């Protein structure tokens, strides 16, 4: 606990303002420090959680996409071997990465998920643990790649069945859960068929509970509907 | 890439 | 000496490599590597270099301008305390800030600047040496804060005469010190005049040196010299 | 801010 002298309320304060200032690294230690307090976070503790982890993993996944695709056109037909550095390199990052991956799971298994009983948190973690299989699964290729892919599908499928039994069909997190869901069908899963389908249930049963709701809710449930709309499009 | 949030 | 078992060759291409995924922290740490092998450093070496700090303490620099902000806030007249926090944070920053300007500085004092005896790199490196100690001088407050701003007044001066002895006034590495020491004089300094001469001088011998130049040079040359218009129109 | 280089 390197965060274990600072008070709970201190962290959040802290990883508000690192999020002002766009220190996502901070941020993600700040919060790793609140989860670290023991007490379940509440609604926004969670999406401050979210954020910050889901920056600091965005930008060593795009830089992982950059490197190994330098990497692969060093390994083509015609290609003037530049020695191990670009691997190397790639490995660096990826490790890197594998280890903030690792951390988040890490705090949803000890002990996020086992105390989440409402189904706003619960699904929020599940969603979470699918999502950082997923990036796991992104760079696997060992005896593992499979049993990575299986956990995310799980954490997934264990967050789906709940959102479908406890939220309405415009929940906000059943949204993001149902589009990312159907994103690792497409791109980790290789099942197209199963991610455009989830795409367009999602999307259709939602549209028809828009009528449900207030001016705010409206304006957040059409948001990530129209990512559902945009995968959709690029998909079909 | 596809949209995830 | 972290890199100390790495080849400086696989220092540098791992630089570029860092370069093209946006990692310019791991950047900075292989081009320090670099450095610390001892020998000089060739034109495209010494600007990796600077590429890499320059995004750093720039995204550094940010950080702290939002933090700052948020602190003198809490401080104005009808505000509700908000404990040490901010304060405390963008300490935290600060400090980082500070400590990439001193290994900076560091690496230029051990020891770039005393081996660098052609025009184009020993007034390369002493920029540098005037931008860090601007940076320094951005967040002192203490029994320094002069001193610091002579510091990076020293160096830019000592640039300063030796690009107008060596280079010509179209000189890229001539036209960016230039600009960036009329920054010094505007936002450090308090010498709003000394700045807007030192760019407008700047400006027009360059004009006057264009027809000298290859569509290439005069490619440069322009670029820095529309910063410099850029500035005097803020300005004036 | 102005610009630098
Ligand atoms: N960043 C900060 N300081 C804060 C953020 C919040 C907060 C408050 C309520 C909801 C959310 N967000 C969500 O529940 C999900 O995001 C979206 C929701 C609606 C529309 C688009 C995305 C999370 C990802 O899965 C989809 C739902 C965040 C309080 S503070
Ligand atoms: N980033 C990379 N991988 C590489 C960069 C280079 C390289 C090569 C030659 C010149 C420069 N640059 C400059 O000498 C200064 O920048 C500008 C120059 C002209 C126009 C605008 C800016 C530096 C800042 O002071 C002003 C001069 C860089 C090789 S590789």
């Amino acid at each position: 606990g390197a965060m274990g002298s600072m008070e709970r309320a201190s962290l959040i304060q802290k990883a508000k303002l690192a999020e002002q200032a766009e220190r996502y690294e901070d941020m993600a230690a700040f919060m790793k420090g609140a989860v670290e307090k023991g007490e379940e976070l509440s609604c926004e503790e969670r999406n401050l959680l979210s954020v910050a982890y889901k920056n600091v993993v965005g930008g060593q996944r795009a830089a992982w996409r950059v490197l190994s695709s330098i990497e692969q056109k060093s390994n083509e037909e015609g290609s003037e071997e530049k020695g191990p550095e670009v691997r190397e390199y790639r490995e660096k990052v990826e490790t890197e990465l594998q280890g903030v991956c690792d951390t988040v799971l890490g705090l949803l298994d000890s002990h996020l998920i086992k105390e989440a009983g409402d189904a706003e948190s619960r699904v929020f973690y599940l969603k979470m643990k699918g999502d950082y299989y997923r990036y796991l699964a992104e760079v696997a290729t060992g005896d593992d790649k499979k049993r990575i892919i299986d956990s995310a599908r799980s954490a997934y499928q264990e967050a789906m069945d709940i959102s479908k039994k406890e939220m309405p069909p415009t929940n906000p997190i059943r949204l993001g859960l149902a589009l990312n869901f159907s994103v690792f069908h497409y791109e980790i899963a290789n099942s197209p068929e199963e991610a455009i389908s989830l795409a367009k249930t999602t999307f259709d049963e939602a549209m028809a509970d828009l009528h449900t709701l207030s001016e705010d809710s409206y304006k957040d449930s059409t948001l990530i509907m129209q990512l559902l709309r945009d995968n959709l499009t690029l998909w079909t | 890439f596809p949209a995830t949030v």
